RNA sequence: UCGGUUUUUCAACCGGAUCUUUCCUUCUGGCUAACCUGUACUCCUUGUGGGUGCAGGCGAAC
């Protein structure tokens, strides 16, 4: 109110606010760098999916997509970006 | 629709300098606000000012001064006839003296005192008193 | 404001708010004046010499005056950290 | 605020503020292009494409890693369909409005959903003529559109 | 615009006083005669090369043009060697400061020289009236193609 | 291959910029080959106020990816043979003109031609792989437009000695006052 | 100076010419006007104070 210096806020606020509303939009969504239990191999993968997603080759099958952020095959290590 | 975006820019301003912030945020912001803005500046009645490079359409933050009373736009883009001028400063303008009227000519956005002396002018936009 | 040849006329000068800039009107029976004492080393509060301020009615009406006070004092060096630029 | 419902929504995709590749995601610009085509090749259309590329593989937004869009890609390649993607599918979308209505002769609500799809078609369609991606004089309706479809 | 035929009337038509001398040799046979109008337009080869007569045309007859040269869009080809422009204006209402999309329509002969389509501007002048309406003649139909040779979107 | 790797070759300093190319290739599975297919169009020098110089090498813009790919090393190892100096690696635009209501039809022109786009570009390019993250433009209430460019908080350190410098490159280049800035 | 007059000290103010990474529609020839000029050099204050002058060549002065 009154006085907000407006262009540099923190990121506290930036991270509460909706990820259109801000200033520079930004998508608040990552690239999981995802491992499988099978071969030694790291996939960029998108927090969000709409698809069914298997690895390089193999039907491992990587993350089932729900609403938001994909749920991740029960046991899979992963990174980020 | 966001059908103009002048006028949009001008509103928020209005507002905000009615309640007493110290600034605002314009959302779209074109060439043509920039240089609303600067020809207010020029005559001191906004402060600094910062368009965002937005990657994408623009963003405008303000800093008032709270020398703004109103900015207003004016709603088609009237074409105007030098002699038309004196009309519309006596309608818009609290004084014959002082404030300005915000016409876009050929030679750029002036205000109207500018347009007088430079003996052109053209279609209005704003104003400032 | 002044007749030609010099001359002041246009009396009752008003006073602006340090806040915002808007007049404080005549009949201003909601504005303030607010005082703060120029301050020293042991006991010492300096008679006669103040830090001033004028607050327009309508941002006390409105509510948010506490912290426009709290800027205000932020830059005459009446207080640090208090108050931030951004929130 | 929505060309058909008073509703008033504002889920949308969002874009990040590089241009530029982002850094580390790394791949090539080919690689991406033949991926791509490969895709189209298998009969995708430019969205469910693109989509392909974001998840699995290491893409944004084609634009960004190759230069030109996915359409314009597939322009050059000579792979893109005859009836814009998005057309196409409200296309579908009416004939299978209109294949319900066929069997259901009381649905009044089925009736008026089809009413406001071939309003959007025919305001798809005009906009196609104008920028001259459907031959003119061409409209897109009931009878024919079944034949058009596949 | 004519459209093939060249001879088909009940009557037979030439251009009034150029004759063709039957005497002389002459690969080319017949005479044309043409006629530069001015007004900083180039005239059409396609008189010149062509073989039509037409009394209406304004470089393959007497018509000729004076006084004012308008533009504006054509609508209607409907017609036998005519067109009808639309010549679209703002004309202001000053109670109100504001103007009209005014409609109008001119009549304007086309002379076979010009293959004119419906949408294309044309640069049309004023001359000597043709008949009734049309005191118009087809001077310059600047749309060439309008997208035409590049229609397709296919690389 | 004094003369040579210069697209158009007359200057001292374009001569010297060659030779220590040609020093430079003595490294060669890396920096060899690969800067074998590079040209400078030319050199520009800007004087910089502290000391230091810059130096402007132009590229003709089919080479930038390449150039590119090379860079950080490539300017290290130039800035360690010329000393004190900075080197920026910068590509030549066009900047065709704005089409007046008379002037002659330019078979129309592309937004790349246009001024401002060339301006973003050597923005870009001026500064390092750093990646530009915003701008704001500030207007001041005498009438000096400043630009105010953001800088990945990541990385950094390769632009801290060379900021001063970038801004007097744009400066020089353009008119416009820079100023380079990193979030927390 | 016998109430007006013009420069310097000074600004704002409109205008024009420009280079800047930036062209004003383009040339066939008139006409070049003056120097980018120099062919002899000097009437001459110890000299870039001053140009009558004809062979390479500025076009905007239309
Ligand atoms: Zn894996």
């Amino acid at each position: 109110v009154l006085v907000q210096d407006l262009l540099h806020p923190t990121a506290a606020s930036e991270a509460r606010k909706h990820k259109l509303k801000t200033l520079v939009q930004s998508p608040r969504s990552h690239f999981l760098d995802v491992k499988c239990p099978g071969c030694l191999n790291i996939t960029t993968v998108f927090s969000h999916a709409q698809t069914a997603v298997t690895c390089e080759s193999c039907s491992t099958v990587l993350c089932t997509p729900t609403g938001g952020k994909a749920k991740l095959s029960e046991g899979t290590s992963f990174r980020r970006k | 629709t966001r059908t103009s975006v002048l006028a949009d820019a001008l509103n928020a301003i209005n507002n905000a300098e009615k309640t007493g912030k110290r600034q605002v945020l314009i959302r779209p912001s074109s060439k043509v606000i920039i240089k609303f803005l600067q020809v207010m500046q020029k005559h001191g009645y906004i402060g600094e000012f910062e368009y965002i490079d937005d990657h994408r359409s623009g963003k405008i933050v303000v800093q008032l001064n709270g020398r703004l009373n109103k900015c207003g736009v004016i709603s088609p883009r009237f074409n105007v006839k030098i002699a038309d001028v004196e009309k519309w400063t006596a309608n818009l303008l609290p004084a014959r003296q002082f404030g300005y009227v915000i016409l876009t000519t050929s030679a750029g956005i002036m205000d109207h005192e500018e347009a007088h002396r430079k003996h052109v002018s053209g279609k209005i936009l704003g104003f400032v008193y | 404001m002044e007749n030609d040849k010099g001359q002041l006329v246009e009396l009752y000068v008003p006073r602006k708010c340090s806040a915002t800039n808007r007049i404080i009107k005549a009949k201003d029976h909601s504005s303030v004046q607010i005082n703060i004492a120029q301050v020293d080393e042991e006991g010492r509060a300096i008679p006669g010499e103040y830090v001033t301020y004028a607050l327009s009615g309508y941002i006390r009406a409105r509510g948010e005056a506490d912290d426009s006070l709290n800027r205000l004092a932020q830059q005459d060096g009446l207080l640090k950290n208090v108050w931030s630029y951004s929130r | 605020g929505r060309m058909h419902s008073k509703g008033k929504g504002m889920s949308s995709s969002a874009i990040p503020y590089s241009r530029n590749a982002p850094a580390w995601f790394k791949g090539s610009s080919d690689g991406v292009v033949e991926q791509i085509i490969k895709y189209a090749r298998k009969g995708l259309t430019p969205s469910q494409i693109g989509v392909l590329l974001r998840d699995a593989h290491g893409v944004t937004q084609a634009k960004v890693i190759t230069g030109n869009k996915i359409l314009r890609i597939l322009k050059s390649n000579g792979l893109a369909p005859e009836i814009p993607e998005d057309l196409y599918f409200l296309i579908k979308k009416a004939v299978s409005v209109r294949k319900h209505l066929e069997r259901n002769r009381k649905d009044k609500d089925a009736k008026f959903r089809l009413i406001l799809i071939e309003s959007r078609i025919h305001r798809l369609a005009r906009y196609y003529r104008t920028v001259s991606v459907l031959p003119p004089n061409w409209k897109y309706e009931s009878a024919t559109a079944s034949a058009l479809v596949n | 615009s004519t459209e093939l035929t060249v001879q088909s009337e009940r009557a037979f038509q030439k251009q009034p006083h150029i004759f063709t001398n039957p005497k002389a040799k002459a690969n080319r046979k017949t005479k044309r005669w043409y006629k530069n109008v001015g007004l900083g337009f180039k005239t059409p080869k396609t008189a010149i090369e062509g073989s039509y007569i037409d009394k209406k045309c304004p470089f393959t007859g007497l018509v000729s043009i004076r006084g004012k040269i308008l533009t504006g869009t054509v609508v209607s080809t409907r017609m036998h060697r005519t067109i009808v422009i639309r010549r679209d204006y703002l004309h202001y209402v000053p109670k109100y400061n504001r103007y009209e999309k005014r409609h109008k329509n001119v009549p304007a002969h086309v002379s076979p020289a010009f293959r004119v389509q419906v949408g294309d501007i044309v640069t049309v002048g004023q001359c000597r009236p043709i008949s009734k309406t049309v005191r118009f003649n087809v001077l310059k139909v600047a749309s060439a193609t309008g997208k035409a040779n590049k229609q397709f979107a296919k690389f | 291959p004094q003369a040579k790797i210069l697209s158009q070759a007359p200057t001292e300093l374009e001569l010297q910029v060659a030779q220590a190319f040609i020093d430079l290739e003595n490294n060669s599975p890396e920096l060899k080959a690969d800067l074998r297919a590079l040209q400078f169009k030319s050199i520009r020098e800007i004087e910089v106020a502290g000391g230091k110089k810059a130096l402007a090498v132009f590229v003709p813009v089919p080479s930038l990816a390449a150039y590119h790919k090379v860079q950080i090393k490539l300017t290290r190892e130039l800035e360690k043979k010329f000393q004190d100096r900075h080197v920026i690696f910068l590509a030549e635009r066009r900047i065709l003109p704005k089409p007046s209501r008379k002037s002659r039809q330019t078979q129309k022109r592309p937004r790349s031609r246009t001024l401002t786009a060339v301006h973003d570009k050597i923005l870009e390019d001026l500064v390092f792989p750093t990646e530009i993250v915003g701008k704001r433009v500030r207007y001041l209430v005498g009438g000096n437009k400043i630009q105010k460019i953001l800088l990945n908080s990541k990385d950094v350190q390769h632009i801290d000695n060379k900021l001063e410098s970038f801004q007097a490159v744009y400066n020089k280049l353009t008119g416009k006052q820079i100023v380079f800035e990193i979030p927390s």
